[PDB]
């Protein structure tokens, strides 16, 4: 039922619906500060209890920022430029999650390589989409 | 007796979850001599009478040579036993519990699935062969020295081997 | 069926026990020989369910690689044991230079 | 059967101990119960790392356990039809099986 | 089936008693006393005063034990030792095991883990050097143990105890097996624990070995284990190497030829005990593994070698 | 998916055999001696069908001949029969090492007022052709439908066309 | 050949223990060349009855099997019981 | 120690990996794995300094580990389905935990972590047989099960062992862990091809032996545990140098040498599935590896580092210790481009 | 890779008890030995992939034998439903399952 | 003697084995009425039992394949008391 609630994202089109939008990238960027600050835990190990938990913690509410605001962001300019077959619309959502990702890290270097990254990364993820060879395919030859 | 090997099997269940909380390991050889006795009467109620017991004789052996060595080497000033941490038995009383709400999903809440609670007994032995003479499972297991020779002939020259890497390690 | 789910259930919590440290490396070797003697009785369920005699010695190859890997780290823990005076896994931390 | 002289076994060990536990006086203290080294107040705790010197020979006695365990279906083994196969390979295997212990005692691994 | 095992469980804690009232008083007579002939009509009552008094003696709780396991290991001795005679052939076994001998097996392999139970949870270094040469009384044993107990059973062919007594009917099976008996002898005194084997309850090595924190009735309850074991396996020496006379109309006749042979043995079997002086583990493994482990494997050899050497194979 | 199918109550009840273990196994060499061709023909009617429901004329006229001998050797010999299987039943072993002084008066009684003669040693291990009235099927196993194979490919090796076609290799 | 037989004679008066034990291990491997015995066993491995051997189908191709079991003409035992 | 013992030790590290081949039961194959596994820790732990000792106990849980996982994969599969052979119409999850295993017994990433620790314990001579003769066995399974696996789990265990083995080798400046990150790498390269073509990835993984089974005899000769310590081989050896600066860039995988015919290959056969954006990031991350083995390359032949005053005696005495399969198998390596064709 | 060594020498060392339907200690035959050699016989030439379409009702058969799913729930849906009957009174007691039956023989 | 024993043995053996393999058809054609009888039992009490619930026929068997599958312990007498089921599953084994 997750992956069914997950593919929620795709069947509606850009510009409609941001609310379920931001909640599937939302989780999006929760279930994957889960599993990264799971690898920090297991890779550095935090001095106390309360270290850690505030670790896991601190990781998954910056995870879940990044995600939040990279949705809010391509859905408002989803609505402020009508386009949903556009990368561009994308591209600022990633640079929205990347400046979020910085300015979580207080480095304004690290938020303007967060956000070309993050917004290419984004771009090319709707352009994959868009022209639809997957990311993880069949063995077929 | 019908819900013999299930009693076993969950009793295996709480000896595996009291080595698997990991005390100071002098009484995870007890809990795990006690699981290996669970095992020995866990094949010795299936038919095959042969497996189960020198598999206890082998388990009895290895854990009296490694629980020597646990005494010997592995030990400290103040030994963990499963109820001097509050972390171990209570995470004990966790593990009984979700084994409680294990059989009670599997039991009555929506009972789909290829595990099943209500098929205690009858689907335990599927068939057994009533009138045939050669149904003891030692010469299935001695099987190795007619048909199966190979597996055999690898398993010696592997304990062979394994006197050398001893004495190789050990020096 | 549902000693199978049992036996693997133990299976599970043997590898939850067998991928955590909590104190020496020779409780980590005890439910390493758990989780082989799980696996055995997964085998001998299997292996007598079944009715095929043929496989039967299938078990008695598990136990004799099981117990000889359990001989072996026997032997490495040996040589550890008198390298360190003890054996516990957090004073292994010299292998990061 | 065995279930059952397994059971009243244990349960006539039980009532052992209890009779052996309830029926005398209860009265213990500290110099009672101290542990026995001749008298003596702890030097060491026993609980401590004891270099034993018997440790390859453990190992062997491991390794051996398993080779008569492979040992072990031979009254089965003997009921085959491929007698001189079974003979010529259980041969060969109870002889490199005494043969670990010949490099064993010829490299001075029982001592 | 109650009353069966009311007089199989009964008269042997009774005879149990009254061989250790027989061990002492022949064990006497080799030191030339008479033994403990005043508290009873010719001494029938002092260990039966015994096992009274030990009831009443103070049982231990040390600081330094865990109790759990302290008062585990003796109650697992004691069903241990009392639930290894079920499967004895006699004239009819009570448990009619398909292979039986393996049970017996795996548990006098139990029966050599309640003492390193006990001589670690009494956290003396005394009981600690007592059970780590029970560990090495393991560690000579075990294998010869089977050894013997795999190649002279080859002649019978099958792990079922019922079908040795129709083996031997008419001779015995020490002519047969003449150095086997005597190797099962002196293995069967590592596993029984006693005085040329004994290694781990030894005033003259430690304080009593195994039993320092012991006391009372789980120290009688070792006592009835380790009695137990005595009469046990000198009746699994009884009933393995050497045959008495079967008639399938009168198994009395065969009971007392069990009764004048096991006396006899049992009889050697103190005798031998109270002989000899008492080992070291250096040479007790020593001696089994370096000598008498390639023999158990030579003749081991020669009875895989024996029936195709004539006459086939034995029945199943 | 479908459904099974089995004989009635009337059809599976016979003249049904209650005989015990001693009479059973002290004639069993007395049995298969004398009713041989039923024995075989009726294994061999389950070896080569595979099917309980196909054999039931074959297990009724082999329980009639089973109880045409029960009946027989009650008629004729009763007194050392009854007294074998009497004797036979007290070892729980029942092998036959105790019984062979009144197995003689048995064997005595069967030549006198039976005239039959006892199979020796080794000769009932033995495979037997017996004449079945009943065709064979040609599909015994009930198997289902033979997938096809593989269309193999089959001429002449040609060589690899303009050269090893792996980029601008030639 | 005198050395080793000097050797071989104070071994088995010094210890003589591993000595016979390769003596009766090299009788061991001695044993089945001139064992006369040694082709018998496989064969009443093959003669016991632990299966049912399936009754063959007749067809009047040659009398290789018996078409009835207690006549002695066939695959018998008559030189297995007299040993 | 003894040449008996060490005869026999290289008889069964030589028969774990040919019984893993040959026997094509997956149970006789968790038997050679096991094999391999056995025979390979006395040669870990026989210099007795406390680090190999540490590397082998990490080694041992380690495949310890993996060996049980993997025989739990076959004794439920005996349980499924009821054969011993893999078969196509199996579930994921026996399969799934069969490739977690075999990965962690290889040692992709994120099982990399006991790699560089188990060869940073022992010196090369036996390194070469932990780090690629250790590839054969578990790569002698997945061949045998190479339709049956999940592809989304196959090329994120790759995309993972390319970023892990790209970004682990930079900051960490000992040879045998770049080596080993190296392995880590080219193992996320032969096991990305995997459920496309069982003979690229054998091709792969012999490329891998010929790359580096020379890389260990000239670190065998030297015993060059550090950086300087082979960028010390201008006073050492200078023979080596101009081989070393070919085969530092041919493991590289730069365009002319062999190395190339890897990723090449891969992306041959990842443009013809329609693999686009998960083949240019495996083929984008490839050039850290480039970074650090420039850096060896900068170190070692290119820049002439100083050297000490106890060089001039390896100057004075004489050297006979590489053999010819150093040089036959370094330039069988490196310049075979123009047998392109005849490798696949 | 497979590297066919038993393939190429034609000795089985340990392919010939690699199935369920493999030749057995005296012959005494496994559960489901008739539907595994029919599913070995359907399987043999035609290859895994197209064996996986054209074998699919005799795998789903032998799968069907060998876990007994269908089988374990058609048993549980009788029980249920003669407990719910036992429960509602429709149901006679069982003199076939009672123990007061007729035994045959 | 030992020699004379074990041949005389395997002959007893022999001799009672071949009693056995006279004495199976009896016992085969009692076990094929047996277990065809306690499956028509089922059959009966199936119709009395299910007759209410829809989409299920009685005598359903799920296997495709007409050949006769062997009855199981489970649907043999899985049917009967728990006594008896347990007397079926547990008689040899638990015989001791």
């Amino acid at each position: 039922m997750v992956k069914r609630f997950f593919e929620s994202y795709h069947e509606v089109p850009d510009g409609t619906q941001c609310h379920r939008k931001t909640y599937i990238t939302t989780a999006l960027g929760g279930i994957c500060g889960i599993i990264g600050s799971a690898y920090s835990v297991s890779l550095n190990p935090a001095d106390s209890t309360l270290e850690a938990v505030a670790r896991v913690g601190r990781y998954t509410f910056t995870a879940a920022a990044i995600g939040a605001m990279f949705g809010l962001t391509t859905c408002v300019s989803a609505q402020v430029r009508e386009k949903p077959d556009d990368p561009l619309n994308y591209f600022i959502g990633g640079c929205a999650g990347g400046l979020t990702l910085g300015a979580r890290t207080h480095s304004y270097g690290t938020a303007a390589m967060g956000c070309v990254y993050m917004g290419t990364a984004a771009a090319l993820f709707k352009i994959g989409k868009l022209e639809g060879w997957e990311l993880f395919p069949t063995p077929k030859v | 007796m019908n819900n013999y090997i299930f009693v076993l099997s969950s009793l295996f269940l709480v000896g595996c979850l009291g080595l698997a909380l990991k005390p100071s390991p002098i009484y995870g050889g007890l809990g795990l001599i006690v699981s290996g006795f669970v095992g020995c009467l866990m094949v010795l109620g299936f038919g095959g009478s042969f497996l189960g017991l020198m598999v206890f004789l082998i388990y009895l052996g290895g854990m009296l040579v490694v629980f020597g060595y646990t005494t010997a080497m592995a030990t400290e000033e103040y030994p963990e036993t499963w109820g001097s941490n509050w972390l171990i038995l209570g995470f004990l009383v966790l593990g009984v519990i979700m084994e409680v709400f294990l059989i009670c999903v599997l039991n009555y809440y929506d009972e789909v699935g290829v595990i099943n609670l209500d098929g205690l007994g009858d689907w335990l032995m599927y068939e057994v062969d009533d009138v045939g003479v050669m149904l003891e499972g030692g010469i299935g297991v001695a099987a190795m020295y007619s048909c199966a020779t190979w597996m055999m002939v690898v398993a010696g020259w592997s304990l062979f081997a394994g006197i050398f890497i001893i004495i190789e390690i050990t020096r | 069926p549902s000693t199978f789910f049992n036996l693997t259930m133990a299976f599970s919590l043997s590898l939850l026990g067998t991928l955590m440290f909590r104190s020496h490396l020779m409780s980590t070797l005890l439910c390493l020989e758990g989780m082989v003697l799980s696996l055995f009785i997964m085998t001998s369920v299997t292996s007598l369910n079944s009715n095929s005699m043929s496989s039967m010695p299938i078990p008695i190859t598990i136990l004799v690689f099981a117990a000889c890997e359990a001989a072996v780290g026997l032997a490495l823990l040996v040589k550890v044991s008198n390298t360190y005076g003890t054996d516990y896994v957090q004073n292994l931390n010299l292998l990061q230079c | 059967n065995l279930y059952t002289v397994i059971f009243i076994n244990i349960l006539l060990s039980l009532t052992l101990i209890l009779v052996a536990f309830w029926l005398p006086q209860m009265n213990l203290y500290s110099e009672k119960a101290n542990p026995y080294e001749c008298g003596f107040d702890p030097t060491s705790s026993a609980r401590l790392p004891f270099s034993m010197k018997f440790f390859l020979v453990a190992i062997t006695f491991l390794l051996f356990d398993l080779e008569i365990a492979l040992l072990l279906p031979l009254p089965w083994a003997i009921q085959t039809i491929k007698t001189s196969t079974m003979m010529i390979m259980a041969f060969i295997l109870v002889t490199i099986l005494s043969l670990g212990l010949a490099y064993e005692w010829t490299q001075k691994g029982l001592e | 089936f109650f009353i069966n095992i009311l007089t199989l469980l009964v008269p042997i804690l009774i005879a149990m008693a009254f061989l250790t009232l027989v061990e002492r008083k022949i064990l006497g007579y080799m030191q030339l006393r008479k033994g403990p002939n005043i508290v009873g009509p010719y001494g029938i009552l002092q260990p039966f005063a015994d096992a009274m008094k030990l009831f009443m003696k103070e049982p231990m709780r040390p600081l330094t034990t865990s109790m759990s396991l302290f008062i585990i290991a003796p109650t697992l001795s004691l069903t241990l030792a009392l639930s290894l005679w079920v499967p004895l052939p006699m004239p009819h076994p009570l448990i009619n095991l398909n292979l039986g001998i393996l049970f017996i097996l795996a548990t006098s392999s139990l029966s050599v883990y309640s003492i390193l139970w006990s001589g670690w949870a009494s956290n003396s270094k005394y009981s600690l050097f007592g059970a780590l040469r029970a560990v090495a009384q393991t560690i000579s044993y075990e294998v010869t143990m089977a050894i013997i107990l795999l190649s002279v059973l080859l002649m019978n062919g099958s792990y079922s105890l019922q079908t040795l007594i129709t083996t031997q009917e008419h001779m015995w099976l020490l002519l047969p097996a003449w150095p086997m008996a005597m190797m099962w002898f002196i293995s069967t005194l590592a596993e029984t624990n006693r005085a040329p084997f004994d290694l781990t309850e030894g005033e003259s090595e430690l304080v009593s070995g195994f039993n320092v924190e012991y006391a009372a009735g789980p120290f009688a309850l070792f006592f009835m284990a380790e009695y137990t074991n005595i009469i046990l396996m000198n009746a699994l020496t009884t009933i393995i190497f050497l045959g008495p006379l079967y008639y399938i109309n009168l198994p009395e006749l065969y009971s007392t030829n069990f009764m004048m042979e096991a006396l006899l043995l049992s009889s050697t079997f103190l005798w031998i005990r109270a002989s000899y002086p008492r080992f070291r583990y250096d040479q007790l493994m020593h001696l089994l593994w370096k000598n008498f482990l390639p023999l158990t494997l030579a003749l081991c050899m020669w009875h895989i070698s024996l029936p195709i050497f004539t006459a086939g194979v034995p029945p199943y | 998916p479908g459904i099974v199918e089995l004989p009635t109550l009337e059809e599976l009840k016979v003249e049904e055999v209650k005989v015990s273990s001693a009479v059973l196994k002290a004639a069993a060499h007395h049995y298969g001696a004398q009713c041989d061709k039923t024995n075989k023909e009726f294994m061999l009617c389950r070896w080569e069908e595979k099917d309980p429901r196909r054999c039931l004329k074959e297990g009724k006229l082999v329980n009639g001949c089973a109880l045409n001998f029960f009946r027989q050797i009650k008629s004729h010999c009763a007194e050392p029969f009854t007294e074998y299987w009497t004797c036979l039943d007290y070892s729980n072993m029942q092998l036959f090492r105790h019984c062979r002084q009144q197995q003689a008066k048995f064997d005595q009684c069967v030549l006198d007022k039976l005239g039959w003669v006892r199979p020796d040693l080794g000769q009932l291990s033995k495979v037997t052709k017996v004449k079945t009235d009943r065709p064979l099927p040609e599909n015994p196993y009930h198997s289902r439908a033979r997938p096809e194979p593989n269309p193999v490919i089959e001429g002449d090796l040609k060589p690899a066309k303009h050269g090893t076609r792996f980029f601008f290799w030639t | 050949a005198g050395r080793i037989s000097a050797f071989l004679k104070n071994a088995w008066a010094k210890e003589p223990v591993l000595v016979v034990s390769f003596s009766v291990w090299g009788l061991a491997i001695i044993m089945p060349m001139i064992s006369p015995y040694t082709k018998y066993a496989s064969m009443i491995n093959k003669a016991t009855p632990y299966n049912y051997p399936v009754p063959v189908r007749d067809d009047g191709n040659m009398p290789d099997v018996p078409s009835h079991p207690q006549d002695p003409l066939g695959p018998s035992l008559d030189w297995l019981k007299n040993l | 120690m003894n040449p008996i013992t060490l005869a026999i030790i290289y008889f069964t590290i030589f028969l774990g990996p040919v019984i893993t081949m040959s026997s094509t039961n997956l149970m006789l194959m968790w038997v050679g794995l096991e094999f391999s596994l056995l025979a390979i820790i006395p040669m870990l732990i026989n210099k007795k300094n406390p680090r190999s000792t540490e590397a082998a106990t990490k080694y041992f849980v380690t495949q310890a580990t993996a060996s049980m996982i993997i025989l739990l994969a076959i004794v439920l599969n005996y349980k499924q389905l009821g054969t011993w052979m893999f078969q196509q119409q199996t579930n994921g999850l026996i399969l799934n935990m069969t490739l977690m295993a075999l990965s962690m017994k290889l040692g992709l990433a994120p099982f990399h972590f006991w790699l560089p620790e188990v060869t940073q314990g022992i010196p090369l001579h036996m390194g070469l047989i932990l780090l690629t003769w250790q590839k054969i066995a578990p790569l002698s399974i997945l061949i045998q099960i190479y339709p049956l696996l999940n592809s989304t789990i196959i090329l994120m265990l790759a995309i993972t062992s390319i970023f892990m083995g790209a970004w682990g080798g930079l900051n960490q400046t000992q040879m045998r862990k770049i080596m080993a990150y190296s392995s880590i790498a080219h193992m996320g390269w032969m096991l990305a091809i995997l459920p496309y073509n069982p003979s690229l990835t054998l091709l792969n993984l012999m490329i891998y032996i010929i790359l580096t089974a020379p890389m260990f005899m000239a670190l065998m000769l030297n015993n060059s545990m550090t950086i300087n310590s082979i960028s010390l081989l201008w006073n050492k050896t200078p023979a080596m140098l101009t081989m070393i600066s070919l085969m530092l860039l041919s493991l590289g995988g730069l365009p002319p040498l062999t190395g190339f015919l890897p990723k090449w290959i891969i992306i041959t056969e990842l443009m013809k599935n329609n693999c686009l954006i998960m083949a240019t990031l495996m083929a984008m991350m490839a050039l850290l590896n480039l970074f650090f083995y420039t850096r060896l390359i900068y170190s070692t032949s290119l820049t002439m580092f100083p050297t000490n005053n106890n060089s001039k005696m390896m100057t004075h005495q004489t050297k006979t210790k590489p053999n010819l399969m150093f040089s036959t198998l370094a330039i069988m390596s490196t310049m075979t481009l123009p047998l392109a064709p005849q490798l696949i | 890779p497979f590297l066919d060594i038993q393939k190429k020498l034609g000795i089985s060392l340990d392919r010939h008890f690699m199935f369920l339907s493999a030749e057995q200690p005296y012959k005494n035959a496994a559960r489901c030995h008739a539907f595994e050699k029919e599913w070995i016989e359907c399987a043999h030439g035609i290859g895994g992939t197209r064996a996986k379409k054209e074998c699919k009702i005799e795998f789903d058969d032998f799968e069907e034998c060998l876990l007994r799913y269908k089988t374990m729930r058609r048993m549980h849906d009788i029980k249920k439903q003669r407990e719910k009957l036992m429960k509602e009174g429709k149901y006679t007691p069982p003199p076939h399952h009672s123990g007061r039956e007729e035994p045959r023989p | 003697r030992m020699m004379r024993w074990n041949q005389e043995r395997r002959r007893l053996l022999i001799e009672d084995l071949e009693a056995r393999i006279a004495l199976m058809p009896l016992f085969q054609a009692e076990k094929d009425r047996r277990t065809l009888q306690i499956l028509r039992e089922n059959l009966e009490e199936e119709a009395i039992i299910m007759k209410d619930v829809p989409n299920w026929k009685v005598g359903e068997s799920v296997f495709h394949t007409t050949r006769w599958v062997p009855p199981l312990i489970g649907e043999m007498y899985g049917l009967r008391t728990k006594e008896e089921m347990s007397n079926a599953n547990f008689g040899f084994t638990w015989y001791t």
